[PDB]
């Protein structure tokens, strides 16, 4: 969080940043589950 | 990419996932060819096909 720009801050921080084969996530939580119907390509 | 914003969106599957998508068209290329349709499978020795 520390040096950033644009405009202010999106965040409701309170638990873990995930890593991810896209990058890494702030909000989402891990876990394992199967979907095969996916609606938010992420 | 970055200089100006150039962010390349990674295709929906993972590469593994068409992969998968390929290796089932593989299993199946003998599995459709015997009868019009999409109804039942034709898993046969591939030679025979
Ligand atoms: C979830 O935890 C497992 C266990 O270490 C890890 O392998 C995986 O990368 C984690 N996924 C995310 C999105 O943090």
């Amino acid at each position: 969080s520390s040096t950033m720009s644009q405009y202010s801050r999106s965040t409701r921080s309170m638990y873990g940043p995930l890593q991810t084969p896209v990058g890494c996530v702030l909000g989402l939580v891990n876990s394992s589950l199967f979907v095969e119907d996916c609606k938010l390509p992420l | 990419q970055y200089v100006a914003g150039y962010k390349v969106l990674p295709p929906l599957m993972d590469v593994n996932m068409e992969a998968a998508y390929t290796s089932s068209l593989l299993g199946s290329i003998a599995g459709v060819g015997w009868t019009a349709g999409l109804s039942s499978f034709a898993a046969i020795p591939f030679a025979q096909s």
